[PDB]
């Protein structure tokens, strides 16, 4: 299949047409995505498969081919891009300034902007346009919209 | 079944649409991963 390092969508024939369940990260040969978008299942890049090799529901992410190989993480203080991918749409580049989402286990950066949940897994990027995280599990404020925590998972 | 299809480079893009604000929200994450308010 395909392994160049990007941005991917990822699909599914499953529902009427073509449908966007989310996107992911290729880097180093490993698909980086969101749990929730594809709840661990096999993928299929061209006539290839991708299998899951590592994968955390409470971290919500999952790795295909080999182990997790993002670790760059957010400053705390500069703004960052958010590589949005949606549904039926070109990529496109959005930048920000990062809230926080104060937990009882430590603060996480969080990205107010609110894309719909088919654009899962895009990736967040710091200014030498290394990924800092992902995009999609998060919450919805009191105006309705949605805020999305950067998630970041552990390279070994 | 699921399948990829590649969508672009990732690359910071210079003079990127700037949107959004920072807000600080306390929030709670339970074991199957989900994020609500804690307010
Ligand atoms: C309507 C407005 C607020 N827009 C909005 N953009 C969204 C992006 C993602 C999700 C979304 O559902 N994530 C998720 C699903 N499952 C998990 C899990 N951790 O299992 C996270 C929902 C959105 N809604």
């Amino acid at each position: 299949g395909e392994t160049t390092d990007g941005v991917y969508r990822v699909m599914t024939r499953r529902l009427l047409g073509s449908t966007q369940v989310g996107v992911g990260v290729m880097q180093e040969g490993v698909f980086h995505t969101m749990w929730h978008v594809t709840k661990g299942a096999a993928l299929r890049s061209g006539e290839g498969r991708l299998d899951p090799y590592w994968g955390d529901v409470k971290q919500d992410l999952v790795s295909y081919c080999g182990p997790w190989k993002l670790d760059a993480a957010w400053d705390g203080l500069s703004e960052v891009q958010l590589l949005a991918v949606p549904p039926g749409e070109r990529a496109k580049n959005i930048q920000t300034l990062p809230g926080i989402f104060k937990t009882k286990d430590g603060d996480i950066g969080a990205v107010a902007l609110d894309y719909p949940a088919g654009t899962s897994g895009s990736p967040i990027l710091d200014k030498c346009g290394r990924v800092i995280g992902l995009y999609g599990n998060g919450v919805v404020i009191k105006n309705g919209s949605y805020v999305s925590a950067i998630t970041q998972g552990k390279r070994e | 079944d699921m399948y990829i299809e590649r969508a672009g480079d990732i690359t910071w893009e210079k003079d990127a649409e700037v949107t959004g604000n920072s807000p600080r929200l306390d929030v709670a994450l339970d074991e199957s991963g989900d994020f609500s308010l804690v307010e």
